């Protein structure tokens, strides 16, 4: 909605492939 | 035409029965977001579609309009399915959700249509889960049910005619173990949420 | 010279403890919470300042605060309240266990107040709210006294800042009693993370 970028969403383990 | 942006979640209906039960997908689908022209805040619908569908899953997509230009496009995805019953009295209230797949080839992405050029595509794919035993309507996350589903894309267009990208969605499961619903008798009815999607179009 | 934009986005944490969710839960201390700034073309992370806005045994109100600098500002906040637990003695990230629920009064909501050195006028307050189905149970419990599961606000105000201020942002409370405690069961007394909501605070300088 805004000019600031959303933050990545917390506890979220990041997906390698 | 410098800055652009949609923000929203896009809707569909599906059915359910009892948690041993698949769920039935309805149709896409116009989905209403809010359209962004750099001061103004209006509404907009958007094209979306089944890009894939099988016995076990479908696979959305969401059509973006592109000006001709050229364009920093950021994106960002955040994948979460909760569904409300259709009926009233509990139109809105969740009522539980569907959960995604663990398999590597689920994930957020985006493709070129309508002669228009993705370039310096970088696409970055998380994911949550839920402790296996999280209880939601008696079922559990044993067999690593994914609540969330979540993608940051950054790419630019060059748009030489006034065209479109589409955004490719994670997969909706159809099987029973991906069914956090409510059980009833009948089949039922719910509204489920594809997540929240937000594009910003920067022009350079 | 130029009208500044300045603007903080974060997810503040709550660390509380919980045993079974038949029992109250004890609410850890706010303190620092790490959050994006941005300013132009300088971004960042830095902490805020977190504390409680009130606390009693029913519940507790987090603040966090907000420095204006010397100026006149529009400010925008958008908050996004939604309060997943995971466990900390989870082998695994970040696994979510449940959630803490909301009070459906009237008298919670998301706003915001003056600190020292500011002046806010044109308050708008808009503030919504997921409800659970009342049939709805995680971890057991259900959703018939009407538990919320979201409250979400958007707040826009004018501040001017005759020297550098701070404002603060009031959160919805936290509910420490069991109707609203939809955690994972433990034997004994079990650390888990909480999130407190995503806050997204925008401030453009007129001049």
């Amino acid at each position: 909605a805004n000019r600031v970028r959303r933050p990545p969403r917390e506890g979220h383990i990041y997906m390698a492939s | 035409e410098r800055f652009i942006a949609y923000v929203g979640i896009p809707m569909l209906t599906i059915q359910a029965r009892e948690n041993d039960d698949q769920i039935i997908l309805g149709s896409l689908g116009s989905q209403r977001m809010k359209y962004i022209e750099d001061e103004n805040q209006n509404y907009t619908n958007i094209s979306s579609e089944y890009y894939s569908q099988s016995s076990m899953q479908a696979v959305p997509m969401y059509y973006f309009n592109v000006p001709k230009g050229q364009w920093s496009v950021d994106i960002s995805c955040e994948g979460y399915q909760p569904t409300s019953s259709t009926s009233d009295p509990h139109r809105g209230r969740s009522d539980g959700m569907i959960a995604y797949s663990n398999a590597d080839s689920d994930y957020w992405n985006v493709g070129e249509a309508d002669g228009v050029k993705i370039s310096k595509l970088r696409n970055d794919n998380t994911y949550r889960q839920g402790h296996p035993e999280l209880e939601i309507n008696s079922c559990h996350f044993r067999e690593g049910q994914l609540l969330e589903r979540d993608a940051t894309i950054s790419f630019h267009v060059e748009a030489p005619t006034d065209g479109r990208f589409f955004l490719v969605g994670p997969a909706i499961q159809k099987t029973a173990k991906y069914n956090y619903t409510i059980s009833y008798g009948d089949w039922t009815d719910r509204d489920m949420e594809l997540g929240l999607i937000t594009v910003v179009l920067d022009e350079h």
